[PDB]
């Protein structure tokens, strides 16, 4: 058997992960070591136990490999461009073996790396050969590292989970699995391809994971080594996770399969997969119900006012019959064509074998499309970066109506202006546009300080940027020199560098003219700070312009089957937009409408120069233009020679370029979507689409109804003459008048018309948003580089966005939720080897994975499974367990432990802090608030850290306009204030010197931190371990004083029988309870939601909900107002504008989780899809006057006091894995008014 | 020079408790903003009547109190306040109608007048009275309202 | 230009013999000073035919284009060099000469006369809207300082910005040079007048545009990867137009064999 | 308007828009002082909004000075230095029978035409130009100007 | 404490047979009949 | 179309004191929500006419 | 008092509705459905 | 208005061509068609 | 000559034709 096959620790683990022992330190400690320290290839001979049943068969023609040498040929000078077998799109890596381009690594033997010689090869001397076998190597061996760690270890903890039978809880609503380990195709076509690789008794994996990338086993002579089928089992298993944390059929799984291994047998892996991506949702998802007998429930949603403030509102139950059927036909005709080339029909006749068994709208109907969604290959495709710019980049638009010659004006400088006789859909957009333009250009926003340090923000990019090439390289076209390191200078060129670079003359000169030298460098400050107009005018046009409140909620609305929906979505968006026509009307827009403003006014340190306007032949005259217009004539002068690209990728090896095309990597091809479909439904179909009911339609449809754009995608909502829609007459006749309008001028629209609806890729089937589970596998994991970045603790953050990102998904939380714990526990055996001495090591102990948000599966006093996976992280979850069991392990260390001589007044006399710390609580406790990225050694040339150069002139950009002048008051009057009155914080109020500081943060977080850095990590991380404060937090502390117990379940927000959520029915316990108890459609009361934040205006340095929270942190105090002032001042803002937010910040009308906020009370990510709005502020009290003591009665001080009240109710209540329940205060161990001052001892600091 | 603190000092210091779940004070200044206008909207609002025979300012139609809103509706109370104050620095023809417009909307349940056409009623959006026409008796001659 | 022909002129007009009045009608409008729609099916006939020869044509003429040391080219509009990536500065231009009244007096070309009206309004319609930039701007910077070199009264100095192979690079791809030893290649040559450019610029090896040759079967190319810029020459400089990369010892070479890119820093000399 | 003084100027209280200002302060104290207001708000919350207004007529703002008083001046000078003189139809305030409808220009000769005795809105072109402004930021200039 | 949530899913069941009360079950194949009315089609007057 | 935010919306502006123990405007605001919230039972009303 | 003031004065749309806007509903989809409507004279608060 | 008062206002040959040169184009282009032309009376504002 | 460049330069101040020559021939 399976479960007596395992090594003794896991053995024991996966029993205590099961639910049968509550897992200690020593069995997590031991079953964490058992991993690292044996070979990661034994955990494939655990297949060899297991029985099987499936009738899935690989074929040998796996193992068969055309050769690299004839796919990998370097078409160019130096660049390894494959050449396509059959197509252009056929190069994402060739089905090959590195058999004979290996070198055995002595440490690992039978296990190669690149070979020495050919690496040598490639660097110095080019060999069409000796550098394509080096882009193959490093592409094969990186394809196979899109993966969160090994696979072999992802599948390892699959057999702990399925080791055991899963402990009953008891609940009522708790279905033991029906999954079988010994029924299953998936990890049947594992072990059947896995018998190849298999050398007298052992089996070697072929392609252990290593973070500099893949280390492929050597082939004894005879058998080859195949770099398919290291992505042939990277996708089994990940189907053989999603098929045990979905309950997915053997059936409809060994479908799945099917489609897996025609993938390797055939010449390309990658390849293959991609061409039958969109095979599975479009024989499910797309086509669901089109049979006759359909009728189930579906919620009735509204539109409440649709011009704007999107706020869709669930009213009611629909009952569906014969009509309102989806009127598109199904896909099965087109998808199983383009699925019969490969071999696959029988695959495709089972699953339309199992959906015409669902045949209304149902709970396990809406489940079956979540199982054929989740069989699409979700693994990331790696394809060369020199190929990949050749085949998206540069693809220029085919117009079918140009603008002519003769349309435009004379030129004025460069810029051409548009003749007023041109109509059409150029006509639309150019007047959309200068429209815009002399709206901006007139306007006393953008003139003030703190909005020039705002935009000056925008450019250097607090999240994201690219490896910009440098300055002065560039710079020797013009003759600015560059600023230069004043001491040692880490940094290299980082988006802000650029800024310091150069920040003389407002981060721009008019004497740096030379901005259109080497743009856009990826594999500009000054180049993103010329479109300063461009993005100006662009967010004008996004007005009406999130995903949890005006996506999800959307989505549903547009899937009812009342309203037939068209989904828009634009194909290469990016590479639309040219200056052959889309470019030139805008920049030629923009320069009519930037004449409104007063044509001497300098805008964002352009001044105002002159021009030559030649556009009439009679009289040109030398014409004085604005300052925001010389932006517009050095944008035309850049968006008509293309974007330069220094693309030199490390995957190739002396691949470096120099790409010139006309594609972006902002939000303008955002910005131009709603304009021209506005100009669509007006203009261009009502002028031709040939059908009287069609024209009928049109008419009374505009774009700020029945449209929604967002970035490329869009959903067209139709007028209510909905359902009864013809669609031989009427919906394919609006399309192909669609499809032929967007062609002619480049637009290539994609429609797929369905009665589902998809809006920036979250598809929703008749009122029920179905998670795809593929957008974001299991085992799958982008990387994007050769060597990746894994130090040991930036693996915890992995796992902890490994399992909240599974439940934003409904995936069955009991095969999940052990799934994830196996998984946590690897995670907490790291370590670390000196170059030039001794190795190091960590042990981080559980409970610091409660403390990060994954609740825990059997605690010593419970039965197991009865924490639910919206349980909270942090202190909200940790007070929510504690609060939970806080009868019990008092009555246990009363009969244990010797009571303690003093009294802790949230206890008794009962000593628990010496059984927490037995428990290991109090390790891991202090675990996850020690810090886990290496901390940038502090070395400087000179100072002793202080004198820094390239960090006190970054402030110097930021400083513009005697700005500074308003920090530099901030932070005096603060400090005159604060240190000496009251309210003595100690620390900085979240004030504008912070931020120069942290782009240095985000700037000189350079890769390889030393060894002296890592081992100061692994040191400390140690010494919080052994000797954890025993005493827990000071919030935790004043929390564990509040008794909250729960009564019965609220009045329910959904019928709870109509599928709200792709699958979260009874099978499952508690998220068909949470997503019924609580309602979707998150839009509540303005008194506990509406998105306040009074600042708004952030400098992009500093974090809104840490001002949010200090201007109310004061407020709670006895804070003067000059205390304020003196914080808003440095943030920078005026003083008049600090002065009207001084007055406002009240706690009456302040948003309840705002003040929640003031105590670190945080809404969390696991349930921002849910409607706990009303639930905060109807149920969950803080006094029931009859429940509750009169002890814990939050007098005068209740308006700041309820909300923290409320949230450590509702902390509770989405705790326990039940339905959701009205919790009440019991009592507070001390008074409330004990414990508002108590906390206001705190919110001194 | 414009200098909004001498109107917050004004203000803020009126003494209203913090037991009441709507602070008055802090709503009017809530909508009374400081989003970085530097106050040009006043000078284009002066120089604008110099033009006026060209263009004529009109009252920003998002600025409304709006309908179904009471004037028990204390953000919907000063925005018919400031509409009114804001009247004849406008150089429209009818404004003082949407200004005397939008109090008669506010409360169109406990006052009803009667306004002079069919095609609207009372609580018709006060944006809707832009023609010369639809100016109701009541506001031409004030003894027809009792 | 129409060095894409040197694979068309014949090809769109086989591309439009079988429309027969609206590609006569059509021709008339572009003579005429209004357009039609005769126009617009002789552009789409042309427009959908040059995107499937000329453009292939155009991207595997790359290192023709940018790489040859130092070219000069001629097109007929900046989509002729965009739709393929071609890594060129494209200036535009406008003669003071007008163009098509020139054009209907062409003897003996390809078709007739009226086929070049046709192919130039297809080429002038993927202009791109752009100020065409006056072509006397450009003459007087290439063909510029030339002009003043026949009254320097003074003897040019050449100096030349060369490049070097390492020798055993060659050998390493059948190829066989003499005596083993580094061999240079002039990849820019250039003429000072009175020895200042030797004085500080020699051997101060600018590094910015690194330099990259690549040998094949009869012709090396140089590619800059940091590019080059014109300002960074100091002035009294004069370089050439059109230079094409030569071997400082060419006799070192024997055999010419292989193929093989390598790369260099670059010096005067 | 009044002229421009030569005299250190303070702010006043009997200008046009200073006695505008605390009247409509003044009647909305008496909105919020009614009795179907004071039903429904509490009648802590009206002393506060009675405390709110009445400090806002009291502030002692610059503006209405200053349009009684420099900004004709100021008007008067600078439509002589623009590079456009400016185009101004007759204000007429609150009159049903005379609110200009259309300021019209026409550029062809009607009674050439035929059109001797067609209406002025057919013969002539109108200017359709409205600037929308805000209250809120006209109000805040309006109560708080130094 | 799990019979404490035993306690709160009899409260959830008898919420939603007190929902299915108001407004109950009502089969589509039903409500098929008594919408288009073209389903029982006309008998064939016309032979 | 049935909005029911715009009662929602007149119910909470009204101020009352936080110093009450039962608040009168939190009674009725959870008492107004319905039992499943599905207002279609104000059409079956009018069906059943 | 205020709660209920604030249902009086609320600007809804249904009571213009049932009076205007609903008998021409009734009207027209008493001849859409499959069943006309069985109907009996209404009474209003008289005992017998 | 604006819009109207422009298309009332715009000069067109069209008005003169109907009334002055197209009844001369109507009766040379009747006499050179096989087709002579088949006409019955217009009658304008007259019911009977 | 029918052409609306007279019409629409008026008209958008203030922002073969086969069905006008068939009513005259059926004329």
């Amino acid at each position: 058997e399976l479960f007596n096959a395992l090594p003794q620790p896991l053995q024991q683990l996966s029993l205590a992960l099961a639910g049968e022992i509550p897992l200690t330190d020593h069995i997590f400690e031991q079953a964490a070591s058992t991993w690292h320290v044996q070979p990661r290839s034994l955990t494939y001979k655990l297949l060899d136990h297991i029985p099987f049943a499936t009738p899935v068969v690989v074929p040998p023609s796996i193992y068969h490999s055309l050769d690299w040498s004839k796919c990998f040929a370097v078409n160019q000078d130096r660049v390894e461009r494959i050449p396509t077998i059959d197509n252009p799109d056929d190069v994402y890596v060739p089905n090959s073996d590195i058999g004979p381009l290996l070198t055995s690594l002595h440490t690992i033997p039978d296990y190669g790396f690149l070979h020495p010689t050919i690496e040598n090869d490639a660097t110095t001397l080019r060999a069409e050969r000796a550098r394509c076998a080096s882009t193959f190597y490093k592409i094969a061996s990186s394809q196979a590292r899109q993966v969160k760690l090994d696979p072999i270890r992802m599948l390892g903890f699959l057999l702990l989970v399925q080791a055991r039978p899963r402990v009953p809880s008891g609940l009522v609503t708790d279905q033991p699995t029906r999954r079988d380990p010994t029924l299953s195709p998936a990890l049947h076509a594992i072990w059947q391809v896995m018998q190849y690789y298999k050398v007298a008794g052992v089996y070697y994996a072929p392609a252990l994971v290593v973070p500099s990338g893949a280390i492929w086993w050597i082939p004894p002579p005879g058998k080859r080594n195949v770099v398919s089928v290291q992505y042939l089992l990277t996708d089994l298993i990940s189907l053989a996770i999603l098929a045990h944390m979905t309950d997915m059929s053997p059936t409809l799984e060994l479908t799945g399969v099917l489609m897996y291994l025609r993938a390797a047998s055939s010449h390309s892996y990658a390849y293959t997969l991609l061409q039958m991506k969109s095979v599975f949702p479009a024989l499910s998802l797309r086509s669901m119900y089109r049979n006759k007998g359909f009728g189930g429930k579906a919620p009735a949603i509204e539109w409440t006012e649709p011009r704007s403030k999107y706020k869709f509102r669930w009213t009611g139950v629909t009952q569906l019959h014969d009509g309102l059927r989806p009127r598109s036909p199904s896909m099965d005709v087109p998808t199983l064509e383009t699925l019969a080339k490969y071999e696959l029909v029988d695959i495709g006749h089972t699953i339309i074998r199992e959906r015409n068994a669902h045949p209304q709208h149902n709970h396990d109907s809406v489940r079956f499309v979540r199982d054929v969604m989740a069989l699409t290959s979700g693994m990331y495709l790696v394809r060369q970066p020199t190929m990949s710019v050749l085949r998206e980049y540069s693809q220029v638009p085919d117009i079918k109506d140009p603008i002519p010659p003769s349309a435009w004006t004379g030129p004025i400088g460069n810029v051409r202006y548009l003749l007023p006789s041109v109509q059409g859909p150029a006509r639309h957009l150019y007047d959309t546009w200068r429209a815009a333009a002399r709206q901006i250009a007139q306007d006393p926003q953008w003139h003030d300080p703190l909005n020039q340090a705002i935009m000056r923000a925008q450019y250097v990019t607090a999240r994201g940027g690219s490896s910009a090439s440098l300055k002065f390289a560039l710079k020797v076209t013009g003759i600015v020199l560059p600023e230069y390191d004043d001491s040692k200078v880490k940094k290299s060129s980082k988006i802000y560098q650029a800024a310091q670079i150069a920040r003389i003359a407002f981060m721009l000169l008019i004497a740096a003219i030379h901005a259109e030298v080497t743009m856009g460098i990826r594999n500009n400050v000054i180049q993103q700070a010329i479109s300063a107009p461009h993005t100006l005018v662009a967010n004008y046009i996004n007005k009406h312009m999130v995903v949890t409140d005006k996506v999800i909620p959307l989505i549903l609305y547009a899937s009812t089957p009342p309203n037939t929906v068209v989904n828009v979505d634009i194909k290469a968006c990016d590479a639309s937009i040219t200056y052959n026509y889309f470019l030139s009307v805008i920049c030629g827009a923009m320069h009519e409408g930037f004449e409104v403003g007063n044509a001497d006014a300098a805008f964002m340190g352009v001044p105002s120069t002159i021009v030559s306007d030649r556009r009439s032949p009679v009289a040109p005259y030398s014409r004085p233009i604005s300052g925001l217009q010389t932006m517009v004539q050095h944008l035309a002068d850049l968006y008509a020679a293309g974007f330069r690209y220094s693309v030199s990728d490390a995957f190739s090896s002396g691949n470096k370029f120099s790409f010139p095309t006309s594609t972006f990597p902002s939000t303008e091809h955002t910005a131009n979507n709603s304009t021209m479909m506005e100009y669509f439904l007006n203009v261009h179909a009502p002028s031709h689409v040939k059908s009287a009911s069609l024209k009928r339609i049109l008419t009374d449809m505009t774009i700020q109804r029945n449209y929604v754009c967002q970035g490329d995608d869009g959903i067209l909502l139709l007028p209510h003459e909905a359902a009864s829609k013809i669609s031989a007459d009427d919906m394919n006749e609006l399309l192909t008048c669609l499809r032929d309008y967007g062609q002619l001028f480049g637009w290539n629209y994609d429609i797929d018309w369905s009665d589902t609806a998809e809006y920036l890729k979250l598809y929703a089937l008749m009122g029920c948003r179905i998670p795809n589970t593929s957008r974001h596998p299991p085992v799958g994991k982008e990387y994007a580089a050769p060597q990746t970045d894994e130090i040991w603790p930036s693996l915890i953050d992995i796992v902890i966005g490994h399992h909240l990102n599974g439940v934003t998904d409904v995936l069955n939380w009991r095969e999940w939720l052990r799934f994830s714990w196996a998984f946590a526990c690897y995670s907490s055996r790291g370590g670390y080897t000196n170059p030039r001495g001794q190795s190091f090591s960590a042990q981080y102990p559980w409970w610091t994975f409660v403390y990060l948000g994954i609740p825990p599966i059997l605690l010593p006093g419970q039965t197991p499974f009865i924490h639910s996976c919206y349980m909270p992280p942090g202190d909200q979850g940790m007070f929510s367990i504690l609060n939970g069991w806080r009868d019990w392990l008092i009555s246990h260390a009363s009969t244990t432990l010797p009571p303690l001589r003093h009294n802790h007044p949230v206890w008794g006399l009962s000593d628990v802090p010496s059984l927490l710390s037995q428990f290991g609580v109090y390790a891991g406790y202090h675990a996850a608030q020690h810090y886990r990225r290496p901390k940038p050694a502090p070395e400087t040339a000179s100072s002793d850290s202080i004198n820094q150069i390239t960090s006190d002139l970054t402030e110097y950009l930021f400083y513009d306009s005697a700005l500074k002048a308003r920090v530099m008051k901030g932070r005096y009057n603060w400090e005159r204030l604060s240190s000496s009155l009251s309210l003595n914080v100690g620390s900085r109020v979240p004030s504008l010197f912070d931020v120069p500081g942290k782009w240095v943060a985000a700037g000189r977080d350079a890769e390889k931190p030393p060894p002296s850095s890592v081992e100061d990590m692994f040191t400390s991380l140690n010494r919080c371990i052994r000797r954890p404060t025993h005493s827990f937090s000071r919030l935790l502390e004043l929390y564990l004083r509040v008794h909250v117990a729960l009564g019965e379940s609220i009045p329910l927000a959904i019928d709870p029988d109509v599928p709200q959520v792709a699958g979260a029915d009874p099978a499952n316990d508690d998220h068909w309870f949470k997503y019924t108890c609580l309602g979707d459609i998150p839009s509540a009361t303005r008194n506990y939601f509406g998105e306040s934040l009074f600042v708004g205006r952030v400098v992009s340095g500093l974090d809104v909900e840490a001002v949010d929270a200090t201007l109310l942190r004061l407020k709670i105090l006895g804070a003067p107002p000059e205390a304020f002032i003196a914080v808003l001042n440095g943030i920078g803002m005026s003083d008049s504008e600090a002065h009207q937010i001084a007055g406002r910040i009240s706690l009456a009308n302040a948003q309840l989780v705002q003040i929640a906020r003031v105590v670190h009370l945080s809404i969390p990510s696991s349930w921002m899809t849910l409607n706990t709005g009303p639930y905060i502020h109807h149920h969950a009290y803080d006094f029931k006057p009859g429940i509750t003591q009169p002890s814990a009665k939050s007098r005068d001080k209740s308006i700041w006091m309820s909300p923290i009240l409320k949230l450590l109710c509702t902390s509770y209540a989405m705790t326990v894995a039940g339905p959701v329940r009205t919790s009440i205060v019991t009592e507070i161990d001390g008074s409330a008014a004990a414990l508002s001052g108590n906390l206001r001892v705190w919110m001194r600091d | 020079v414009l200098d909004p603190t001498v109107l917050t000092n004004a203000i803020t210091t009126i003494s209203e408790s913090t037991t009441q779940t709507i602070s008055p004070i802090s709503e009017i200044l809530r909508l009374l903003q400081p989003m970085g206008n530097d106050y040009a909207a006043f000078w284009k609002c002066i120089a604008s009547w110099a033009y006026n025979g060209l263009v004529t300012t009109v009252l920003s139609e998002d600025a409304f109190p709006d309908s179904s809103q009471s004037i028990t509706h204390l953000p919907s109370m000063w925005k018919c306040l400031f509409l009114t104050l804001a009247g004849p620095m406008t150089s429209d023809p009818h404004s003082p109608v949407k200004v005397f417009m939008a109090l008669a909307n506010l409360l169109a349940q406990p006052e009803p007048i009667a306004i002079g056409v069919p095609g609207m009623h009372q609580t018709t959006p006060a944006s809707q009275f832009s023609h010369p026409g639809v100016w109701p008796p009541g506001f031409l001659n004030p003894q027809l309202i009792n | 230009d129409s060095d894409a022909l040197g694979d068309f002129l014949e090809r769109l007009e086989n591309l439009d013999p079988n429309l027969l009045d609206r590609a006569v009608a059509s021709i008339l409008s572009p003579t005429s000073d209004t357009s039609d729609d005769a126009v617009t099916t002789v552009l789409d006939a042309f427009n959908a035919l040059y995107r499937e020869i000329m453009t292939p044509a155009q991207r595997a003429r790359l290192p023709l284009l940018t790489q040859q040391g130092r070219v000069l080219a001629f097109a007929h509009s900046d989509y002729e060099l965009l739709s393929a990536n071609i890594p060129i500065q494209v200036v535009r231009g406008s003669i003071p000469i007008d163009h098509v009244v020139n054009l209907l007096a062409r003897r003996n070309r390809v078709g007739g006369t009226a086929l070049q009206v046709l192919l130039d309004y297809c080429y002038r319609t993927q202009a791109s809207p752009l100020a065409p930039t006056p072509a006397g701007r450009l003459y007087k910077q290439l063909f510029g300082p030339w002009l003043m070199v026949p009254r320097l009264s003074e003897p040019l100095i050449k100096l030349r910005l060369v490049a070097s192979a390492p020798a055993k690079v060659l050998r390493a791809a059948g190829w066989t040079i003499d005596g083993d030893p580094p061999l240079e290649v002039s990849c820019l040559c250039a003429y000072v007048t009175d020895r200042a450019a030797a004085t500080a610029l020699i051997e101060r090896r600018l590094d910015s545009r690194a330099l990259v040759t690549v040998g094949g079967d009869q012709l090396m190319f140089v590619e800059y990867a940091p590019p080059l810029p014109l300002v960074s020459i100091p002035r009294t400089f004069l370089l050439p137009v059109t230079y094409v990369v030569h071997w400082v010892p060419p006799q070192r070479v024997l055999l010419n064999g292989g193929n093989v890119s390598f790369t260099s820093g670059l010096e005067w000399t | 308007n009044q002229p421009l003084p030569r005299l250190t100027v303070a702010p006043t209280y009997d200008s046009a828009m200073s006695n505008w200002i605390s009247t409509t302060i003044a009647f909305f104290i008496r909105v919020v002082n009614s009795v179907n207001m004071t039903a429904t708000v509490n009648d802590l919350t009206r002393r506060t909004m009675t405390g709110v207004m009445t400090a806002m007529r009291q502030v002692k703002t610059m503006t209405p000075f200053y349009i009684q008083h420099m900004c004709p001046t100021e008007l008067s000078v600078l439509a002589s230095v623009t590079v456009t003189p400016p185009f101004q139809v007759p204000f007429t305030r609150l009159v049903q029978n005379d609110v200009i409808t259309n300021v019209l220009v026409a550029r062809v000769d009607p009674a050439q035409r035929g059109d001797a005795a067609v209406d002025i809105r057919a013969t002539h072109a109108t200017f359709a130009a409205a600037l929308p402004v805000d209250p809120a930021a006209i109000v805040v200039a309006m109560l708080c100007g130094q | 404490a799990t019979p404490m949530i035993n306690n709160a899913i009899r409260s959830f069941l008898t919420a939603w047979d007190d929902i299915r009360i108001l407004s109950p079950d009502v089969s589509s194949k039903s409500l098929s009949a008594y919408l288009d009315s073209a389903v029982a089609n006309g008998p064939e007057l016309i032979i």
